[PDB]
């Protein structure tokens, strides 16, 4: 869905 | 108490220093000649522009547009960074923290490019550039309508003097918004905008005593940038469909869809 954004979250 | 609201300020305008290069003390510096450092670049043209190559980084319309998109994605990676470090943000629901961020990050680029504008035109790629306001009007329609909001915007945000350690508490209070469309558990996070709201207000008195509500003007802006985020999110829907060789970058595609 937005898993750019949980990656830079989760990163 | 009064204590633990200053340490916030101070951790958040710590985090703000870390997570953003060109902070509106470089930037005023800059835009004033008063850094007494190589000037900008100054972009007021077409030839200007192509000259320019050097000092940045097929449409000249499409290639501006499209060069703030590579600026919009560092933003949204220093914004996220930023976030990350706001006390109890991680904490909550991971699902929470992209719905805060995804309605948060547009509303934060325009509150922070205003620290790089004035009348005349705005900064560019880290300070080293200054495109004119009027040139930038002097682009072709729907891409002449694009930056004259947020021009707006800046002259009367930019009235209110604000620093950085005052911005770093309102950013803060922008992202922890409860009121986003989407969120699973609006509690936790109200329980921490109404913190960072304590502190910006102990922050506006402190840093500002013959400013006087100026924590009252200060939130009727957050209404400003709402709307100057929706007629920007409208201007994208035009032009995604009025020009269809331009290339949205998928983090920003991320953001705006179902915006």
């Amino acid at each position: 869905r937005h898993k750019i954004l949980h990656r830079l979250l989760q990163e | 108490e009064s204590a633990d609201l200053r340490a916030l300020a101070k951790h958040l305008y710590d985090s703000y220093i870390k997570s953003f290069p060109l902070t509106k003390a470089k930037a005023r510096a800059i835009l004033t000649g008063k850094t007494t450092d190589k000037s900008p670049f100054v972009i007021y043209d077409m030839n200007s522009l192509m000259m320019g190559e050097d000092k940045i980084k097929k449409e000249v319309a499409i290639r501006i547009f499209q060069g703030c998109q590579f600026c919009s994605v560092e933003a949204v990676q220093e914004i996220t960074e930023y976030a990350k470090s706001i006390p109890g943000f991680v904490n909550l629901d991971l699902n929470d923290q992209v719905t805060l961020l995804k309605y948060g990050v547009h509303e934060i680029i325009y509150t922070m490019l205003a620290s790089l504008m004035n009348k005349d035109g705005v900064l560019i790629s880290e300070g080293q550039g200054f495109m004119t306001r009027e040139f930038l009007k002097s682009l072709r329609k729907p891409f002449g309508d694009f930056m004259e909001p947020k021009f707006e915007f800046a002259v009367k945000f930019n009235a209110l003097e604000l620093d950085d350690s005052d911005l770093a508490i309102f950013i803060a209070v922008i992202i922890l918004s409860g009121d986003r469309p989407g969120l699973l558990n609006v509690k936790p996070i109200e329980d921490i905008q109404d913190n960072l709201l304590q502190a910006l207000e102990l922050q506006l008195k402190l840093n500002h005593p013959e400013s006087s509500q100026l924590f009252a003007k200060l939130l009727q802006k957050m209404t400003d940038l709402r709307q100057i985020v929706t007629e920007h999110v409208q201007l994208l829907q035009v032009i995604k469909k009025t020009e269809t060789d331009m290339s949205l970058h998928p983090l920003l595609q991320e953001i705006y869809k179902d915006l």
